[PDB]
């Protein structure tokens, strides 16, 4: 192996010497403690290594050993129901070795080598195998895990182990040329996994939030970004998406954020129920955790590890949802590494190649036909944390060029506790047109008409919001005060949603459609009553308004009976009115 | 009504715009002098290779 | 152990000096610098290489020379000697007593930079703290294990609020039955760039309360060297962690004017010509602030707890300044004082709308405090927002054009601001605060209270103001 000594130490960057022959982006082991590093620059006899661990206490002259391989992850059975470090190390196995503190230099296997897995072969001797084919199946927490061929392996099968129980590293299939295939394989995190074709997204990705599912939909295989200042609600929105979405496997990447938010997931999830099966919610979730006070350079690796795991689960035929807790921390890690490299910053200290990395990260999402002929998709939701809520910063502007949806948060709505605080004037979605045929036959034949009818009401209310604030609400005619009151009803009773309520935290599509229908019927009846010459105050004091306000707290069971009674009551009250 | 509107609404927004534009220009100037500070050091390091 | 000295100084400029043959100095070590007059200065190694090593000095470099100065190693990692006898002492911010008593005898030596807590090893903070302030207890409640800064102004009385919070904080175990007795808090006080006037007030308040016998004070006055301002919070947090997680204490940490800490960091970052940030601050300020904030919390299997109340001043009341902006991204909330409320004589001038607490939702509810807590809080927030909007509308149009419902909202806002927020030095309990909150909610019709279920309405409604 190529072996050298340390020449200069400065923060998270270490320069070695005597490393002639080392390759770019290979993994090195630095110091007597074996800290993990990566080559990013070669210069004559020297090499530039960034360390993913704390470099305090090192001395000049300690050996450096190159492993000759890039950063890779172990892909195989047993990743579910786990929590991992930024370089794929199980934290629950680090705890039993180091206590309550995370010390450097700990080496653990990513996948458990002790557990026995039930093996069921599918191939037989003499068969030809290519990349991405299925060799066999292994049971898991309600899922069926498929042992895939590595993407670069071709040949003919010589022998197959019969059915039984084996560990992950016992060879089950041996090829005709002597290649041995195990239950797991390693893939470099910086390379995208191959596919056959990419398809057009045509099915919705249900989040359970009314404003996101109705007004700004995102399709199965698209991308979205949710910028917002501090206290807006990015984390509650992402954890609700983890809890209630219809994705088969959910990957959560806590890149550079609070550690209490990671303990909340570890405590709450093993008790909650999976929406689409009877098992616990944690059995379908993979956590990658790298908090703020953990080493800076490890923030970059966590994103790639998470996206590679999500791509691996895509190849098995599942639908995967990937949530990045914050990408601004990844941008800051890149900025710090570039500062150590003495590169020339472009803007705000950021390196000039930020937009290339962000583009390469968001590209990996999409709906594909896998190498095995099956069907899978990955959808990515990434949060952005602009400084001072300035949406013109480079990170936000580089993100908006690539994403298909843009959910903009506002601090003004969060001040008055109008959560989820989505600004409906600045947000947009580009997947609305493609999903209309699905809505027409899975929800109702007139759903887009209702959606447009509410969009126009919101637009008219926003238009009158330029007049009312300085002239006076009573100077308007009743034909506009009615619009103001209906806009208030829509804002408070439909768009608003409580993520901490027993019932309101989840909302199906048909319940939202019913609420939309009730609001529009009330509006039409109120307009007819206004044309009958009735004062608006007798309409605002009508008791049927309380039915709409309490509607969103009605459970999914009671709603089909509540809806009919409310619909009858609206017409009865507006006919009994003068 | 016009006096109160001009006092309470129009002026503070204009003043906030002034502050925001001033901050942006000052920050750009700081970014621009950083490059000159690097380039002078590179010039000084260039003409020292063999005097 | 034998000592080693290096005499090959080659370059001195500002805070940095270069040592030529220092090959065996560990990165991050602490050295002692001695000149010809016998004076001793401290320093830390910040870059070590084959050709030389770079050392920054903890104070000014006046008097140094290349002929007679020698650099001697002390330890490879900066460590502090901790003990149980440090309760009731005073220190200068670099570990030396000021009170004139003999130095303590260490039990252990611990690194001042600490270690990250394993997220698996943590547990959810759940014990509610009754502080005695209605704007905090009801609407921004504090939980054991929370970091909750106070966003002060230039001339606002944040120090008095911090002293009152430290004087009255209690856990109220009778509302949950998960214990008994009256187990008091230990207090760790760290001051960075404080002046004599505020230091005197803090010292007299602590001696009047009698809590000085169970407190540790780290004091770095405003005329002390600026590089000592960096080290001061780290040792205080080291002491707090040691006490809480090795002797089952419940400690409370108060950091005063961390804006001074941020300018102290900016000075060194400018000296090291590293890449700046939004307003000249270094680009790594988020990580440095995270290494301070994230040392609080609670640990599964252990009885101790750490709580932090930092104090910082918003420059020119600008919430988008980099210091409050980066503080808000890390801590679990904030308390913001309002200058408009302070002008009209309201004490404490806590502003309800920009204030926030993220750990409310697991510290209150059924089985702890009362079950109507959260719905009352939400209704109060909504009604106060509507009242503020109506009051802003009135200033343009006038009171003569107001609908009677908007008049009710305006009267609710003017009664809320006058009776709920303004309390003086009064020690209000949680039940009294909820009684006052329900008294204020009765000013509105029952149809307005959409945030509260009909179960609680009627059980509490229609009561009038009884506090005189
Ligand atoms: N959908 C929601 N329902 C109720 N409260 C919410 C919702 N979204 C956000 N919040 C409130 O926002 C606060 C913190 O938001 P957070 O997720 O920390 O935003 P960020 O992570 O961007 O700072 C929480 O205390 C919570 O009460
Ligand atoms: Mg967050």
């Amino acid at each position: 192996m190529i072996q050298g000594v340390i020449q200069k130490i400065a923060g998270p960057a270490v320069i070695a010497k005597g490393m002639l022959g080392a390759r770019m982006y290979d993994i090195c082991k630095v110091g007597e403690e074996g800290l993990v590093g990566e080559i990013i620059r070669l210069d004559g006899d020297t090499a530039f290594v960034q360390v993913y661990e704390d470099t305090s206490g090192l001395k000049v002259g300690e050996p450096v050993v190159s492993t000759g391989l890039p950063l890779a992850v172990e892909l195989g059975p047993g990743m579910l129901n786990g929590i991992y470090d930024g370089i794929q190390r199980p934290l629950e196995r680090i705890r039993e070795k180091t206590g309550i503190y995370i010390t450097r230099g700990v080496v653990v296997h990513a996948l458990d080598r002790e557990k026995k897995w039930a093996w069921t072969p599918m191939v037989k001797p003499g068969d030809e195998v290519r990349g991405g084919m299925v060799l066999g199946t292994v049971p898991e927490f309600g899922f069926t895990h498929k042992i895939l061929v590595p993407p670069d392996v071709r040949g003919r099968v010589k022998e197959v182990k019969p059915a039984g129980e084996y560990t992950v590293e016992e060879p089950v299939v041996v090829l005709e040329d002597g290649t041995e295939l195990k239950m797991y394989h390693t893939w470099p995190v910086r390379r995208a996994r191959p596919v056959q074709r990419k398809l057009d997204p045509n099915t919705p990705f249900l989040t359970g939030m009314r404003i996101l599912d109705v007004l700004f939909p995102v399709a199965m295989g698209g991308t979205a970004a949710i910028p917002g200042p501090f206290g807006s609600g990015k984390t509650v929105t992402q954890q609700s998406l983890a809890k209630w979405s219809n994705a088969d496997v959910v990957v959560y990447v806590g890149c550079g954020e609070r550690g209490n938010e990671m303990t909340d997931v570890l405590v709450e999830f093993p008790e909650l129920t999976d929406p689409k099966t009877g098992g616990p919610l944690m059995h379908r979730t993979v956590l990658i955790a790298n908090t703020s006070n953990m080493p800076v350079a490890a923030r970059e690796a966590s994103i790639y590890v998470g996206v590679t795991i999500a791509e691996y689960f895509r190849d098995q035929g599942f639908s995967v949802a990937l949530m990045a807790d914050s990408t601004s921390r990844w941008a800051e890690a890149l900025r710090e590494i570039s500062s150590r490299l003495e590169e020339m910053p472009a803007e705000e200290g950021y390196p000039p190649y930020l937009a290339a990395r962000l583009a390469a990260f968001y590209e990996r999402a999409g709906k594909v036909i896998t190498l095995g002929g099956e069907e899978g998709a990955v959808t990515i939701v990434g949060a952005v944390s602009p400084p001072g809520g300035d949406m013109s910063e480079p990170v936000t502007q580089s993100t908006l060029r690539i994403v298909g949806a843009f959910w903009r948060l506002d601090a003004s709505l969060a001040f008055r506790r109008h959560f989820p605080a989505i600004n409906w004037n600045g947000s947009y979605s580009l997947f609305t047109s493609a999903l209309d045929p699905w809505y027409r036959e899975n929800v109702a034949e007139d759903y887009p008409e209702l959606r447009d009818a509410i969009s126009e009401l919101l637009q008219r209310e926003a238009g009158l919001q330029e007049i009312v604030q300085l002239v006076g609400p009573d100077a308007l005619q009743d034909a506009e005060r009615l619009v103001i009151e209906v806009g208030r009803i829509i804002r408070e009773d439909f768009l608003q949603q409580n993520a901490y309520h027993e019932v309101d935290a989840y909302c199906s599509m048909k319940k939202a459609y019913g609420i939309m229908k009730m609001i529009l019927a009330f509006y039409k009846e109120a307009e007819a009553a206004i044309k009958r010459g009735v004062s608006i105050d007798e309409i605002l004091q009508l008791p049927v308004l309380e039915r709409i306000g309490r509607a969103r707290y009605v459970s999914e069971e009671e709603f089909p009976a509540y809806f009919e009674e409310a619909m009858k009551e609206i017409q009865g009250a507006f006919k009994a009115l003068a | 009504r016009r006096v109160n509107a001009l006092e309470q609404v129009v002026i503070p927004g204009i003043r906030a715009q002034i502050r925001f534009i001033q901050q942006v220009l000052e920050q750009r100037e700081r970014e621009d002098t950083f490059r000159l500070k690097r380039i002078k050091g590179k010039i000084e390091a260039r003409e020292a290779e063999e005097e | 152990l034998l000592k080693k000295e290096y005499t090959g100084i080659t370059y001195i400029s500002g805070p940095l000096l270069f040592v030529e043959n220092a090959k065996d100095l560990a990165y991050g070590a602490i050295v002692d610098i001695k000149d010809g007059t016998g004076r001793v200065r401290g320093g830390q190694v910040i870059e070590v290489s084959e050709e030389y090593a770079v050392i920054q000095v903890f104070e000014e470099t006046t008097g140094l020379d290349l002929a007679t100065t020698s650099v001697s190693l002390v330890e490879d990692v900066a460590r502090l000697g901790v003990s149980k006898e440090m309760l009731g002492r005073r220190f200068n911010g670099i570990g030396k007593p000021i009170d004139g008593l003999p130095p303590i005898t260490p039990e252990k030596r611990l690194p001042i930079t600490g270690l990250p807590l394993n997220p698996v090893a943590r547990r959810k903070p759940e014990q509610f703290i009754q502080t005695g302030i209605s704007t905090i207890d009801v609407m921004n409640t504090l939980v054991r294990g929370q970091k909750l800064p106070i966003f002060s102004g230039s001339g606002l009385p944040a120090n008095e609020i911090a002293a009152q919070i430290a004087r009255q904080a209690t856990v109220r175990p009778d509302l949950s039955g998960e214990g008994e007795k009256e187990e008091p808090f230990a207090v760790v006080f760290a001051a960075m760039g404080i002046t004599q006037r505020e230091l005197s007030y803090f010292i007299q308040e602590f001696e009047r309360t009698g809590a000085l016998s169970r407190s540790v004070l780290f004091l770095n006055k405003a005329d002390d060297p600026t590089i000592e301002r960096i080290l001061t919070p780290r040792m205080a947090l080291t002491v707090a962690e040691y006490l809480a997680f090795e002797h089952d204490y419940h400690v409370l940490v108060i950091l005063t004017d961390m804006t001074n800490y941020c300018e102290a960091l900016r000075e060194i970052g400018a000296a090291r010509e590293e890449i700046p940030g939004r307003r000249g601050y270094p680009g790594y300020m988020y990580t440095d602030l995270a290494t301070i904030y994230e040392r609080a919390g609670v640990v599964e299997g252990k009885k101790g707890s750490v709580t932090q109340i930092p104090i910082l001043s918003m420059p020119d009341d600008d919430r988008t300044h980099p210091i409050p902006d980066l503080t808000g991204y890390i801590t679990e909330g904030q308390i913001q004082l309002s200058r408009e409320l302070h002008r009209k004589g309201i004490y404490p001038p806590i502003d309800p709308l920009p204030s926030l607490s993220r750990l409310m939702n697991n510290g209150v509810g059924k089985g702890k405090t009362r079950e109507d807590h959260k719905q009352v809080s939400d209704q109060l927030y909504s009604a106060y927002a509507n009242g503020v909007d109506i009051r802003k509308l009135v200033a343009i149009i006038g009171e003569d054009a107001l609908t009677e419902n908007d008049r009710r909202y305006l009267q609710f806002a003017d009664a809320f601001e006058r009776f709920f927020i303004n309390q003086g030095q009064q020690n209000r309990s949680i039940e009294e605060s909820l009684q006052i909150a329900w008294a204020l909610l009765s000013m509105l019709p029952q149809g307005e209270l959409k945030r509260i279920s009909k179960d609680h309405i009627g059980k509490y409604y229609g009561q009038k103001l009884e506090e005189i």
